[PDB]
Parts: C-alpha cells; structure tokens; sequence
C-alpha cells in the first residue's frame, strides 16, 4: 500500500493566521488526494478533494496544491473552530490509505487558571469513599501541575488529573484534580491542598481547606 | 440525502464476536464500495478493508486478515463489519465510508472484563465570594465509558467544562464543572442530570449550599 | 510511346522517362497532372527530376521528384514564375503536406494528411506561431487551436474540458478538467503515457478508460459497478457525440 | 501494558525560548519516567531520569517535572543543535513502554529560496538518459511547490522531491528537485523550466534553459 | 566505557530469516535485562521484548509474537535479536538497550527482493550565469540498498553543503547532493564528489568539469 | 490480711482495697510504688480511686486508677502538691506515655512506650510543636525530628537519605532521596502504602525490599540479578547499619 507521509503532526497557531499542512507519498498518485477534518465524535468532513477542489457546504478558507507525490493544504484565516485533527487520504489505488493526521491547535495569549477546591460530599462520605476535588478552569498554555498536600505533606499516587480538550471559543484548557481516598484515610488528617504551577507565574496558587471547618 | 448512518455502542469482553451494521441511504447501494477504517487513540485512521457492494468480495488491510469479515444486504443497502475472539487491540471507533465524501458517524466498541457499573453522583459545592461561583458534579465509579452530565436541562452549557473519564481500579470517574453569578446561587436552583445510557440510569443531583 | 519508360509516382500518376537520352544529351521526363502535361530534363533515368507546365490561368506549375522517386513536390506559382501560390509534398507512404502561401512568403495555411487519411488542418496562422487547428478524424472532426509548441484539440460537454494535446514532436497526451465543485459529480481523470488511455473517475470510482490509439483513434469502455475492473470490450467512438456523451 | 500519551506529537519554537512536552501514564508509575533525545542515525540519548534528575553529559537547560501519571519535560533557552524527536519513556513495570514522541523544529524568519537548474551531463546523456535537476537551497519555511514545464507545458508525473531535514546552523531547509526522462524524451523538446512557489514571494522564481 | 555495539545494515529478502548482534562491554552482563526495541518510520520507538540475561528467558511484547526470538551468548556477552519470516513491516532499525543509560547504535534491516546494484554517479555543473558564488552537485542514481555517503573534495567542502534523502523510482534509489563555493574557487580550482556504496563495496569519483 | 482484696493493675501494680466500707463509707485503698506506699480512699471497692503519699525528697505522688482498671496514671508534683514535674500513664497492653513539664507545666519531654516496648522520645520540643525525636526499635534506635503533623526518622548513606515518616494517626511512610545525578548509581524507591514496603531500584533495576512490619520491625530482601524477583527469604534487621548497608 501506498505511503502518505503527512506533515507536521501538530500545529500551533494565532487567531487569522495561514497554516499549511503537507503530504508526500510513496509514488505518484495523480492529483488524487483529498483531505478531512475531523472532529470529536463525528464522521470525517470533506475539505478538499482532488487536490484543490473545495467541497460544497466549506469555507474558500481552505485550500489544496501539488501533483506528483507532493501536495499541500491549508487552512488561512485561522478560525478556533479550525481545531481539530486534519488528514490526507489518497485515492489512486483501491487501497486508500491516509496520512497520520495534523492536530491543529491555537496560540493564545497566556492565562493563569482559576483555581476552585471541593471537600468531599456528606453523600460520599456516608458511602466509604472521600474525593477532594481541585477545578483548574480556562488557563493557557495546556501545561500545569498540580500537586496534593496531606497535613503538608505530598501525596502523589492516587491522582486523577483529567484535562478537557482544547476549548473551541476561547481556546482555553481546563483541567479537574480528583485525590480519592477512604472515608478513615480522609479523617486521619486535617489540611487538604492542591497547589497549581503554571507559566503564568513562578509561584504556585494554593487552594486548601482543614476538616477543622 | 446520502447518509451512512451506524448502529451503536458495543461492550464486549475478549472472545467474544461483534457484528455492526451501516445503512445506506440515498443511492443506489451496489454504485460504490464500502470500507471500513478504525480509529484507536493513538493512532489515526488506518484503511481495515473494503467490499465491492455489487460482487461481494472482499478485500482485507494486511492487519485485518483471520478475525475480521466484511458483509453485505444489498437489498437493504445494508453493510456489516464482523470480528471475531475479540481482544483489547479491537477497542476502537469504527467506520463505514463510501466515495470520498460519505462517512458513518462511528461505532464505539470496548472490549473489557469489566461489567456495566451506573455512577455514583456526588456533589461538589463550596465549602464555607466574588463575580462567579463554580460548582460541579463528581461522577464515580461506572461503566463502560460514555456519560452526559446536563445542567439546568441545557439552560447552561456555555459555562460548563466536560472533564474526561480516568480509569481507576478497573472503574470510571469524570466531573463536570459549571460557573454562574454568586447572585444565582443558592439562590437559584441549579442540577445535574447524569445519564449512563448502558445502565438505563439517570440521575438527577442537587446543588445544595453548605 | 515506347521511346519514354514511364513509372508512377507519389500521388496516383506515371511520369514517362525517355528510354534513350535526348538530342541535348539529357533524360527528357513528360507528366500528367490536373489535365496539364509537364515536361522537363535531368541527368537521372529513374524518375528523379524537375518538370514544369503552364496552365489556361497562366499559373506556373512544378514538379519536383525526389531522387529515391519516394516524393513528390509539386508547386503553384502564379504568372511571375516567382511568388509561390501552393506546395504540396506527397509521399509513397501516402502521407503529405499541403501548404497555401500568402505574399512575404508566408503561409497562411496547413494541411498534414497522415498516411492513414486523417487530417490536421491549421489555420488563421499568425506571426506568434499560433492559430486555428482541427484534426478531420474517421467519422468526425475535432476543433481546437496551436501553437509553435504544441496543437491542442477541445472537446466541451458542460463544466468538462477535455484536451487532447499533441507536441511539436507528435507525442498525444490528454487531460481532463471541470469546474465542478462536488466530489459526488466531479469528473477528473488521469493520463498513462504508456499506455495512451485517460482514465475518469468519478468521487474515487473509475468510470471509464479512453483509448487514444496509435491508429489516430479514440474507443471507450467502462468499467464495473465499484470501479474495480474493466466490463465489456472496448467500444470505437464513431461521432462527436459519444465523446460528450463520455463526459456526461 | 501502561500507556504513555506524549503531547504535543510536534512542536516548532524560536530559539532562547521554552518550550515544554507533556507525557500522561495510564497509572501512576512512581515517578519512574525518563526522557531520552533521538536525533537520526544516532542512538536515544539519555537527558532526564526519574523525572526531574539531569544524566551527566547534558546542559541543565534540560529539565523535568511531575509526579503519580502526569509529567512534564522542558527544553530552557533553545538552541539550534536541539532539533530532534524526543521520548518519555516509563520503567515502572519490566514492560517499559514509550511515549509517541515530539518533533522539536526550530521556528525562524523567513528565506527565499537560491534556485539553481542543471541540464542532464554529458555522460549520463552518452549512456542514453536525461535527468534534470533544480536545486532549492536554503529556505524558510519548509512547505514550497516545484512545478516543472516542458515546451512551456506541465509535466507533474515523474519528479523526484527531496527535503533536507532542518539544518542545525542556520535552522533552513533545502530541495532537490530532479525530473528524470529518456535521452529521446529529451531531445523531442528545447525548453525546460522549473518553477519555485514559497511564501516569500506572489510570483514564482523561474529557472529554465533550452536544450 | 559501556557500550552495546550492534552488528551492521541488513538486506533481506520477504520469507528470509535475520539475526541481529548486540555486544556489551563495561559491566557485568548478568547484571541486567537486555531490551530490544524497533524503531519504525513514523512509530517511534517500540518495545519488542526483553530477555533475562541470567536464566535467558525471554519476555515478547504482542506485537513481537512467532517471528521473533531472542538469544544470548552470556560468556561473550552478547544479545542476539532473531526475526524470521522476514515481511517489509520489518524494514525498520533495531536497537538493543540496558538500563536507563546504554543504548545501541542502531541496526537497520531492509526487506526487498532488490538486488545490490552500484550507483552512476552524475555532474551537476551550471549549464551554458556565473555569480559571486557557483553551486554545484552530483546525482547518485540507481543504486541499491539506500545507504551511500556523499563527501565533497575529501571532507574539504562540508560547510555549505546539503545531502538530499533518496528516493525509490523504478525500484532503485536516487539521492543528490549540493555544494555552493566561491567563483574563485571554481572552475579555477577542481571540486571532486566521492559517493562509498558499502552494500557493494564501491567508492566512486567524479569532477565537476565547466561550461 | 483477709480484710484487703490485692487486685493487679496497669504497670504490674498491686492495690489493696478494704473488704468493708470506712466509717465515712468510702473504702480505703493501699499500694506500695516503687517501694513508697501510698493510700487513698474511694466510694468504689474495685480499686479504682486516687492514693496520694510522699517521697524521700519530699515530693508529692499520686496514683490514680481508671474507673474499669484499664489505666494508671502516676502524678509527681513538687512539695507543694501543685507544680506538676512528671505523669506516667499506663495501660493494661503495658504502653506507656511518659511526660516532663517545665515552668508553665507545658511538656518538656514525652515517651510513648508501645506495647512491644519499642518507643518513641520526643525531647528539645520548640514552641511550635517541633523538636528532635528518636524511635527505640528492637536491635537499633533511629534518629531524626517532628513537627506538629508527623515524626520523621532518617538514615543516611553517602547521599542516599531514607526518610521515615510516623503521622499524628501513627500511620508509616517511608521516602528514598540521592542528590546523585547518575543513571548508572542514582539510589530510587517506590512507597507501597499497601504493603507498606519500600522498593529500592538503580537503573531501573529492582535491587530490594525493605518491609516495615506491624511489629515495628524493618526486613531486608534481594532481588535477582536481574531485578525480576525477591530471592531468598527476608531477614529482620538488628542493627542500624544493616539499614546503611542497604542503600550502597
């Protein structure tokens, strides 16, 4: 089967810009070459087909060139609902195959997150379980820390730390840390907090509570 | 229209056989040759085979050759991915396609040991002031995967952050956050209705001051 | 008469080589064209040599025979002698080109006729190099245009273009183009040089394959439901029509 | 196994600034992450060992932080000589499994390209084939189209692209392009043009000779 | 110090069986687990399988199932990497590992049914505008396995030179290579590029004759 | 005397309570510490009640017995019967806390003597709650500090640094620390809160388990020489520098 090299695999880019995404195959394949984008839980959309013709129901944003073996794509104007993984998929032989996809992301101007703390529920409480839960909300770039200190102390296993995708308006991320513990785990200490190291800032923001109340 | 439309989500545990369907609409079905493409995390879309809709042979990606059958109901404009001895390689989105400009919206397939499990809902108040106030739904401990935590019945969704599931001790947790005016709350009555469609399960939580 | 041993030529006519030298020392050669009889001399007994005539119109005509009597050139000039009206060079191999001239020298027309009896008929020629072109075909005629470098003839059915070049060197190569923005209705094809066909697909699927033959001919055939082989036989394109009719 | 999803899979970046690459383990893995540099034909290149340690050997403008699944790897103060795929890699468990990897490119101003066009040699043309080449050297961004024209008409089957990987002086890129024909083929036509489309100009840099 | 040293470039073709040597030195060999690892074009690094260098029981990744043996020679200290049944898959380089630290170079295994074949090598001189500076090339075309090695006046012109990854056409390899040097330089002086085959044992010369 | 029942208490102490209630109907209780006999009387005939007496020095003791017996608690005041200098509380599993007072009677000192009789001696007590502490296993003693959340006991090896951390609940936690920066000799371990076990690697190679057992006890066992497996058996520690010896 033909191999379709394709070009970054990740792109970041402002708000208006003109990003460009490449696809080098194995042979020539005769201007048969489309490209797609997909988004989180959907069929892949038809951009571009035919190396430069743009499908009915898209933007004249979006653009294709090349012949041989070497063909591009791009997106100008970059929009945040541009986000989403881009592939070229050639079609000259019966056995179609794709590129490894682009993840195109946006750069945005940095933002500290806003930081929330949550001792666990009278409900979970009553169950056995006790989740301390630290909201990390609309800050950039994506990369964060979080760490949970027990009476002061680190505690670094048993964390869920979950990431939301890259927000589609203000191109933010938010991230939510869970510490679980058992109900007698949580009620041998006092002092829960969850400190937060990001780019915007050389010291962490720290949110905590004691079970003193 | 031309629509490809799937059948829906499957869990199954290894060994087992799956069958999913894709229904055609819109065109005469026996015109073009369906493929199948799967799509894992971590890889991207990989070319699983396709089916002349008018023959009926089949023609099977390198890696998709022993427990992977392609079929058809041509009448029905009907066609079917089966694999057999499923293993964990098989959890994956699949699709159907046609042309280049026709796609199925997917089939979700889990292959897991692990059995259906409905959430624990839990709610994540403050404890005891500025423009905003965030709240949140803590919802743990199910399974398999897909959960939709709505807020106000959809009346905030502009606020809200989706936080995706993490596996722990062979079980699900996600949370969902949602920011409004400190003057709404408690003031105003804001919920949480968590559906876990594979447990028939839905549940409302309120988000009560403290 | 037996004193000449005539021998046909290029053409369909019998140019008489007299058998002896003549009264001067040279071959004396008679020919007949356009009713006109042509006579000249020349130091070859084969054929091989310049004859001339007048005709009722005081229109010069000569006739000009290759050496390996393979070729004839055969030339109007009007009443000077001088200023050249047409040039027609025929070979054996019943191919040719006709040339009309303009003054300066200058031709104002073309025509190659292949031993096959297609035609490529230029016209409207300026000085650019470039002009009006057709290829007269068995059973029909293709409209289209030159230039010094290649001639390109068209052929239009909707927002399909379809051009079949052919360059300086004679080498045919084709392409397709449309408009069309939808995938589901777009035509586009690729062209094998080896194989001299121009293959369509429609949205991923091969529709047909258009053979341009060495016999300056042009066959279709389509392919299956799903594009994955070849049906039929192919089949001759007799007329324009079925050449629109394939890009529909 | 334990999964290692490495974001982002490419980055490009200014020199003297920061850049940082994230790696999330299925489980907690005991701060039992490294960080290896892998440049091509050479072998990985040990930088960071339990997530934050600096392997001897290495500028301190490497560095790495996190604890439980969620890790970080950071390259301070960017030099060009930093280009390379780099790799998390988790040895908690005796099946060590690998992060997807990062491309780490070098973001630069932007360069025209030098294009220069070379007919077939004579002795390539004595043993009966004519390539023909146009060399684009030394440009900035790596995306450029090559269109090649014979008798001033396309010829887009048959070409033979090839890029540089990043050079690590000037953080430029260069292309060969080479359009291989028969000696015949050659000789049935008297122009040849290369065209180079690149950003940094609207109108293409031409480069042609007649046979 | 401690080194894994890896046995050379590999050609096979499909159906073939190859054997891959890793020899270590500086430690007790015992001492650890030997990890193989494929490196694939666009797949990163992945883990085969690693065997214990005591008991010499191997342990195979899912992917790395069959085809795939691993062996040792503990007295020579020596890690042996079998693939049977060779299919293109396997075209990829393979490193051996111990520890965090000690990494292979590399071994890059090429299944083809291509036979060995030496490359011509061409002339790229500018055809008949001089500037302050002249570029020149050479093109190594035909030529198979991929490997070769481009040096220009003997290692004398490295600075502004670029070498072009090959590509396959007609089932063989061709790669370019570029150098750019002062008008001064040439054609007053010569400028010779020197393209090594090792697959074929060959080394051959060519002079960038003018005009 | 068959008119007083000794009964055994906390500490192996003996006290003597009256068969027949006093004239003022409270029965009077009689024990002899640390050969000072001491007497008291309470409304209770189980032994439960407070006996007070003097010492040699003048000093004021006082033993008063938990109402179910489960605990005494020996009070050492100055002359004046007021300033407290010393309190020992003892249960009936023999653990023990043992506290010095200074000036405001805020505690100078403590020991707290498990049932196993490893202890625990808190001494140089900041005002914040911090100080040196010092843990009395059975073979060893370590030695390190507190805070007001944990006591933390370290041993040290080159620059390997072991951190045992005791919580306010009583709960154990061990950390590994090395300020090397090479791969090839780099100490590091993981903390199984399950197991409650220290695994060392180097190179990413399991070299041993240190388990800190229920018993207060620390067992040492070897990997492989591949870092696959325990081998062996684990053997219990009986002097501090085994523990040294484990982190070369």
């Amino acid at each position: 089967d033909i191999q379709m090299t394709q070009s970054p695999s990740s792109l970041s880019a402002t708000l208006g810009g003109k990003v460009t995404i490449t696809c080098k195959a194995s042979q020539d394949i005769n201007k048969y070459i489309a490209w797609y984008q997909h988004k989180p839980g959907k069929g892949p959309r038809l951009l571009i087909h035919y190396t430069s013709t743009l499908q009915p129901g898209n933007p004249s944003r979006f653009s294709g060139s090349g012949s041989g073996r070497d063909y591009s794509f791009s997106i100008s104007n970059l929009e945040a609902e541009d986000i989403a993984i881009y592939y070229c998929l050639q079609y000259d032989n019966l056995q179609r195959t794709f590129g490894g996809g682009t993840k195109v992301e946006i750069k945005r101007a940095d933002a500290a997150p806003t930081v929330s703390i949550f001792p666990p529920s009278s409900e979970q409480l009553t169950s056995g379980g006790a989740s301390v839960v630290c909201f990390l909300n609309n800050f950039y770039p994506k990369d964060i820390n979080v760490k949970w200190k027990i009476d002061g102390s680190e505690r670094q296993n048993g964390v869920l730390n979950s990431w939301t995708d890259q927000d589609s308006k203000d191109s933010t991320y938010s991230m939510s840390s869970t510490l679980t513990l058992t109900k007698d785990e949580y009620e041998r200490h006092n002092s829960y907090t969850c400190e937060a190291t990001h780019k915007t800032s050389t010291s962490p923001i720290v949110k905590s509570f004691n079970r003193n109340e | 229209q031309i629509q490809l439309v799937q059948s829906g989500p499957e869990l199954k545990k290894p060994g087992e056989t799956v069958k999913i369907s894709c229904k055609a609409s819109g065109y005469t079905f026996t015109d073009y040759s369906m493929y199948w493409v799967k799509q894992a995390p971590g890889k991207g879309l990989k070319r699983m085979g396709w089916i002349n809709t008018e023959t009926g042979e089949p023609t099977y990606a390198d890696d998709f050759k022993g427990r992977f059958a392609l079929s058809l109901d041509t009448s029905a404009s009907t066609a079917y991915l089966h694999i057999s001895n499923l293993k964990n390689e098989d959890t994956a989105t699949y699709f159907c396609a046609r042309g280049l400009d026709s796609w199925g919206q997917g089939t979700s397939v889990t292959v897991s040991s692990a059995k259906t499990t409905p959430p624990s809902v839990y709610p994540l108040a403050p404890g005891c002031t500025g423009s905003s106030v965030t709240l949140g739904c803590l919802v743990k401990g199910y399974f398999p995967e897909s959960v939709t935590v709505t807020w106000n019945s959809g009346s905030l969704s502009s606020s809200v952050h989706t936080f995706p599931a993490l596996l722990q001790s062979g079980l699900y947790t996600m949370s969902s956050s949602v920011t409004v005016p400190s003057s709404t709350w408690p003031s105003q009555t804001v919920t949480c209705s968590v559906a876990h469609p594979a447990s028939s399960t839905t549940v409302d939580k309120k988000l009560e001051p403290s | 008469e037996k004193n000449s041993v005539s021998v046909d030529l290029p053409g369909e006519m019998k140019v008489l080589v007299s058998k002896e030298k003549n009264k001067d020392g040279k071959y004396d050669l008679i020919a007949t064209v356009d009713k006109l009889e042509l006579k000249g001399t020349s130091d070859k007994n084969n054929g091989a040599g310049v004859l001339e005539g007048v005709k009722a119109d005081k229109s010069k005509v000569k006739l000009t025979i290759s050496d390996d009597l393979g070729q004839t050139t055969l030339e109007v000039f009007k009443e000077d002698g001088k200023t050249l009206v047409s040039k027609k060079v025929t070979s054996k191999d019943k191919s040719s080109t006709e040339e009309k001239f303009n003054e300066k020298g200058e031709v104002s027309e073309k025509i190659i006729t292949r031993a096959d009896g297609t035609r490529l008929e230029y016209t409207g020629i300026k000085s650019d190099g470039s002009g009006k072109a057709k290829e007269v075909l068995k059973g029909f005629i293709l409209e289209g245009r030159f230039t010094a470098e290649k001639t390109t003839l068209v052929v239009k059915e909707g927002t399909v273009t379809l051009s079949k070049d052919i360059s300086k060197s004679g080498e045919v190569s084709v392409e397709l183009q449309d408009t069309d923005s939808s995938a589901a209705t777009k035509k586009t094809a690729a062209w094998n040089s080896g194989t001299s066909t121009l293959t369509i697909t429609v949205n991923s699927k091969k529709t047909k394959d258009l053979v341009f033959t060495k016999e300056n001919t042009i066959t279709v055939q389509q392919y299956d439901s799903n594009g994955v082989k070849l049906e039929g036989s192919a089949v001759e394109i007799t007329k324009l029509d079925e050449i629109k009719n394939a890009l529909k």
